[PDB]
């Protein structure tokens, strides 16, 4: 459950602890594999050992003894209410506390 | 774009060998060996 990351490699919840915001509805109530990247048919890339940096440069779709590390992109939409946004700057004002 | 056509499956084979006959000039005990591309070859492995 620690494995889940945003594009900075900063910590996130699992896919399927994910909630739906205020004003919105689920699209898609279940995350979408994305095979649309640079990942193998189960939607997998593979990378060497995370360097001392931890932060890994380089994934690639082909499984190697070499690569210690397996990653995927999900996909999910959302959709708001068609009628107004003033509902979003509601949540949106506390961007730091 | 070619490295994520690769990918891998396990394959099952099974061969059974009912008798064998017409040898000649047979100095020593036979023993035959029988590997799937680099898979099975006694002496490339320790353990199978």
């Amino acid at each position: 459950s620690d494995n889940y990351t945003d594009v900075n490699g900063e910590k996130v919840l699992p896919k399927d602890d994910i909630e739906c915001p205020l004003g919105w509805k689920w699209e898609d109530e279940e995350w979408s594999t994305d095979l649309n990247r640079a990942v193998d048919e189960q939607g997998w890339e593979y990378s060497i050992t995370i360097p001392p940096e931890r932060k890994p440069k380089h994934w690639v779709p082909a499984e190697k003894m070499y690569y210690t590390h397996r990653r995927r992109r999900w996909v999910r939409l959302r959709r708001r209410d068609l009628s107004q946004m003033e509902a979003l700057k509601r949540h949106r004002q506390a961007e730091a506390e | 774009r070619v490295e994520k056509y690769l990918r891998r499956r396990k394959y099952s084979l099974f061969a059974a060998f009912y008798s064998a006959t017409m040898l000649q000039d047979v100095d020593d005990a036979i023993q035959f060996e029988v590997s799937i591309g680099n898979y099975g070859n006694k002496f490339d492995m320790t353990c199978l």
